[PDB]
């Protein structure tokens, strides 16, 4: 892992240096914002300082992991009558992916297969391989789309043999169509695929947890099998902390029984008991009508501010004359989206701007504000027409 | 077991406050609970009590002026910033044999600790032989 | 010839190299040349490996515009100025550096110069730059934050020693209870002293305020021996020469320090001591075995703060944003480190914040 | 007194630690950004041509 | 899981049930142990306005890491920094077990061989036997002396093969001579064995945090290689928090960190951020001497609470006619100790009286109190009279 875009921002010494990829939650100048909630709920959390501390048991704090089990089933449907669906304590951005590949791997035998998305394979299938696995790969993020892409998509859905997993990681992006969704379905239906899912920032994907699983809420209406990847250190924020869940869903309560307990096994060995500090902080929020409903009001406001800085910086690029299409940038849905920058741009946006962000450029646009973003933009449009000139 | 000549002269000037127990000690990890080889001493002396009683009645200006008595007034006054220095200095020692590698920031600091201490000895035992040719 | 990756015209009588400009002249060898200059080559980005021994040129600003310079050798030239050294640090892929016999190869301040700007080279006049000797021409160089702290400290306690001595009064015999004092440390008069002046109006019988001393002489509003011991630079040294200060901070090149015999007068009554303190000094007296109540005032409102200071009247453009940065490097390294501060109280209200700082007392004295 | 002193630059061996941390830091970050820089100079050597 | 025992004796009826056998330290009230500087750092942590919302270290908390490498290596140890040990700020607790079982699988998967204490059979094999390694079995605990015997484990040393992953138990009551330590590591280095460690009550083994592993510094002074657990928040006070951290320790100094190379991958892919804000607490009293000293007070007094109340619970077993003066209770180290009674006795302490306890007989001395402590030594003595004859 190289995190060399924060360490040299930080080294460099030019008075005009920017970086726009902030690992954390920004204000419009580079503070790690917070929902004004966060300040009444450390207040709140202080009032019970004369605690016993109970352990955490292997179910941990079931008050946070119950929390976080209707939150990622959704307070708004009925998919917990079902009694096909369940869920166990994560701990940090792959713990969710640590218990659900290791599971579909030991006990779907037959299944040593999943079509993943490759831009997304990053986050998601790196750890999904983790647990000794074979994967194919659907590239959709497209050249020309610059963001996921369903065609390509579902064209692997067509040549998946009989028996696989589909992946649809944090690819909001493809906001997929109704008609591609009856597509997937009909295809899944013919070769018995198991969906799988991963949004480990749920309110920050789209802006609100609903409009992140709107696919997700059309899968759980249907009742189908289906894992739900999340990390609460990324959707609600704790990077400290670093504390979420995974979720299942199956198709009766015995299967659902013994996946509960092959996942209390893995993460006996995983790390045996969950931590507490992030579960308490998630639950304070969670639990808290008010402080949940602000914070999702208050992340469906940063959301739209990266909105806004997405859809600034294509009107600035393309105002300036920058070759290239750039509505690709709006075509990206949360906070991280490509630039479709070349390594020539970069690199004189590195040299001479001070200005870090990878080839791919899938930058943090909450990072970027409306004040700094004029100078920016004019930058990579003079990267542009001298390295690409 | 402090040594002078065949009259009281201080004949060391690196380290004259060394007993007989400080010199058949050497470099070690000291015991468990047993105390250090000054604080039984200190515990146990009058050596520093005398510096800290003749201040309490103006240690310069009192009557009976004489030869041992302008070494033994020189000896005591000097002997809290001459052990105090002699204590650093078993430090040094004891690191020495630590191995335990610091960084070189702490020697400057001891040269120069030592280098005082050493032209204060020096000039001490000056002043010793001064006095006796005064008499 | 477009597709010239080699050039090598070593012995000729090349005065100043042109007309290359762009060419993929990857190795470039012109030893024994007349060569004066570095024109024409500045645009050969492809130029690795540049040999102009035994020649004439002196300046060298323009071989740093090849961005891939691995190697470079100049030795037995006209070299002697070091701003190239500068110029030829913004290469990050020289690697070998050869400069002997120049009269620039003359002055070791060269030497450790181009090892402690050239931290990405690998070699300095044909040997190999080592671990250590990169960071130790660092220590040779620059003043190192926690370095250069720590050498004022050694510093205070070597000229410390050197004098004699006295048994000091605010030196208690009991350990667990000694002599009691507080440091509330923090930006530029961020009513941090206000506050340590409050501190002794309603415990008047609990404390006593400790004035730091400096090199500068009485800004107005400021009273002398009470805010600020406003004596001259000349004193300020002195009275480090003469063995009585344990810590220096530097403001505006003007340095403030603390006399021993502050505390010992406070300590010889036997009321406490509260002084406000700054971001070098604290650095010198947490390497010091010190012993107060450490405290950090900041105000986190860095605009109010700002806008403080900028209204404040007797502080220029520049005085403002030290003291910004200041306040945030102060919060973050306060957030970074468990069990670091004794206390940390707000600073953007001073109401509030000796409201917090007397139930701290309270609860410290059990009053 | 000085035994404080003296732990206190013990820690500053984490300087001397650091002097080779961040050597490793940049060795093989001083090789690479060499090395990525020659991706883009046989390319268009005999696509030129 | 079989933890029916526990659940069975909170579902009895019996007002006087006392399960005497979980081995977290208490107080006298049926808390976990807590102390009053717990609860003042708390206080003064709820005076935090802003916060550093940014993933916490890997490596731990510089106090933290500094205090864990002195407890485990010693105060005057070299160890410590030419990375000849190693400290990691792990999730959880079970982190580090997890870890070392990828080190091992990707690079000492070539050797299957555990040799252990007989009670971590059950307790390691479920994570060795988790991945393939076979585990072996002495019982270097004592039925007849009721504590950890010198001499068999003297035996253990033929007993054990050749380059095995060595666990560690309660060795404390193995007390060996220095001269027979080193005899005992000249039989190990002899076999190339490589020992794992776990010590998460490192202060209250023996009432002195130099002295629980003093063995352990004497060990790594030899440049012994091995892997250890640690944790503290256990015997402080703030048992919920629960995030412990890895110790390795070896000889070589650049091969940590070409294992490091391959960690920071694992880690990456396994959570990626665990918390540290309960460790505040812990530095708060680690490192400040008045808080230190009060906390190693409050030591003192759980100390008087055990091996005290030990002596006393004796002596008054001894005034009711108990035969045999139970002097093994009270040498055995730790807060947990086996009572040698037999099957027939814990029944008739879990029927009869409902003290509930292991089948192994063995209780955890903090449960013991003077509140109803003429019950509790009843108890005992008529167990002793129905079943001991």
């Amino acid at each position: 892992l190289e995190g060399s875009l924060l360490k040299i921002y930080r080294q460099d010494g030019y008075p005009s240096k920017l970086f726009l990829a902030y690992k954390v939650c920004m204000t419009e100048e580079g503070h790690p914002w917070v929902s004004l909630v966060v300040h009444k709920t450390r207040l709140q959390i202080a009032e019970d300082p004369s605690l016993d501390y109970e352990y955490l048991p292997l179910v941990g704090l079931k008050s946070f992991i119950q929390s976080s089990l209707e939150l990622l089933f959704g307070k708004h449907s009925e998919a917990i009558a079902e009694k096909r669906v369940g869920g166990v304590h994560i701990v940090g951005e792959s713990g969710a992916f640590q218990l659900g590949a290791q599971f579909l791997k030991t006990w779907r035998k037959n299944v040593k297969i999943v079509c993943i998305v490759s831009c997304q394979k990053e986050q998601c299938g790196l750890i999904f391989q983790d647990m000794g696995f074979i994967v194919y790969e659907y590239s959709i993020w497209n050249a020309s789309d610059l963001c996921s892409d369903p065609s390509m998509f579902v064209e692997v859905l067509q040549h998946i043999p009989v028996g696989s997993i589909l992946v649809i990681g944090n690819i909001t992006d493809c906001k997929f169509t109704q008609n591609q969704w009856t597509k997937l379905m009909s295809i899944i239906k013919s070769k018995q695929i198991f969906p799988f899912f991963d949004i480990p920032c749920q309110g920050l994907s789209t802006g609100d947890l609903e409009e992140d699983t709107k696919i997700l809420q059309y899968f759980v209406s249907l009742g189908l099998e289906f894992f739900c990847s999340q990390s609460l250190s990324k959707n609600f924020g704790i990077y400290d902390e670093g504390v979420g869940i995974l979720v299942v869903a199956a198709l009766s309560n015995q299967h659902l029984l013994c996946v509960l307990s092959q996942l209390m096994d893995y993460v006996q060995a995983l790390w045996g008991n969950p931590p507490a500090t992030g579960a308490r902080i998630i639950t304070s929020i969670l639990c808290n009508p008010a402080l949940f409903g602000e914070w999702k009001q208050s992340l469906k406001g940063v959301v739209e501010n990266m909105m806004l800085i997405k859809e600034k910086v294509k009107e600035k690029l393309r105002l300036l004359g920058t070759p290239g299409s750039w509505d690709h940038i709006t075509r990206q849905s949360g906070t991280h989206g490509y630039l479709g920058l070349t390594y020539q741009q970069v690199e004189f946006l590195v040299k001479k701007k001070h200005i870090y962000l990878p080839k791919t450029s899938r930058i943090n646009f909450t990072c970027i504000n409306a004040r700094n973003i004029d100078y920016i933009t004019q930058s990579i449009h003079e990267a542009v027409m001298l390295t690409e000139g | 077991g402090v040594k002078r000549d065949r009259n009281g002269k201080i004949v060391d000037t690196k380290r004259p406050l060394f007993t007989s127990f400080q010199e058949e000690q050497k470099t070690m990890p000291l015991p468990a609970n047993c105390p250090s080889i000054a604080v039984m001493d200190v515990a146990e002396n009058i050596r520093a009590k005398i510096y800290a009683v003749l201040d309490k009645l103006d240690f310069e200006n009192l009557p009976g002026l004489s030869a041992e008595d302008f070494v033994t007034l020189c000896i005591i006054h000097r002997y809290f910033d001459f052990k105090i220095g002699e204590i650093w200095n078993e430090v040094s020692e004891e690191i020495k044999l630590e191995k335990l590698r610091l960084v070189t920031t702490d020697e400057k600091s001891l040269n120069s600790i030592i280098a005082a201490t050493e032209n204060i000895g020096k000039m001490v035992a000056s002043l010793q032989s001064e006095m006796i040719e005064n008499q | 010839c477009i597709s010239l990756t080699h050039l090598s015209l070593a012995g000729n009588k090349i005065t100043t190299i042109k007309g290359l400009g762009t060419l993929p002249i990857k190795v470039l060898s012109l030893s024994n040349n007349m060569i004066e200059t570095i024109t024409g080559l500045e645009e050969l980005k492809a130029l690795q490996n540049l040999d102009l021994s035994h020649n004439q040129i002196s300046s060298l600003q323009g071989l740093e515009n090849h961005d891939l310079l691995e190697v470079i050798n100049l030795e037995d030239n006209k070299i002697k100025e070091l701003s190239e050294i500068e110029y030829i640090e913004n290469l990050p892929i020289l690697r070998v550096l050869n400069l002997l016999r120049n009269p620039i190869q003359t002055k070791p301040e060269y030497w450790f110069f181009v090892i402690y700007m050239l931290l990405r080279l690998t070699e300095l006049d044909q040997q190999k730059i080592k671990v250590e000797e990169k960071v130790f021409a660092v220590n040779k160089y620059d003043p190192p934050p926690e370095v250069v702290a720590v050498q004022d400290h050694m510093t205070h306690v070597v000229n410390s020693m050197s004098q004699p001595q006295r048994i000091w009064d605010s030196t208690l015999p009991s350990l667990d209870a000694p002599y009691p004092m507080l440091i509330l440390t923090g930006p530029a008069a961020c009513g941090k002293r206000e506050l340590a002046h409050r501190l002794c109006r309603q415990f008047s019988t609990y404390f006593r305020y400790g004035a730091c001393h400096t090199t500068r002489p009485p800004y107005f509003g400021e009273g002398d021996r009470v805010d600020y011991h406003f004596i001259s630079q000349e004193v300020f040294d002195e009275m480090l020469n003469m063995g009585k200060f344990i810590l220096t901070f530097n403001y505006g090149n003007h340095n403030y320090g603390l006399n021993r015999d502050t505390i010992e007068g406070i300590a010889r009554d036997g009321l406490a001591s509260c002084i406000h303190m700054e971001l070098e000094g604290v650095r010198s007296l947490k390497y010091s075995y010190f012993e107060p109540r450490y405290i950090l005032v900041v105000p986190m409102d860095k605009e109010k703060y700002e806008g403080y200071l900028r209204r404040k009247g007797l502080f220029s453009r520049a005085e403002i944003e030290i003291a910004v940065s200041r306040v945030d490097l102060y919060v973050k390294v306060n957030q970074k480190y468990p069990g670091y501060f004794d206390a940390v109280i707000n600073a953007d209200d001073m109401d509030i914040a000796y409201q917090k700082l007397s139930e701290l007392i309270r609860e410290y004295l059990g009053l | 007194h000085v035994r404080h002193e003296k732990e206190v630059l013990w820690q500053n061996r984490i300087f001397r630690e650091k002097q080779f941390e961040e050597r490793r830091l940049k060795d093989f970050q001083d090789a690479l950004d060499r090395e990525a820089a020659l991706a883009k100079q046989a390319k268009i050597d005999f696509a030129e041509q």
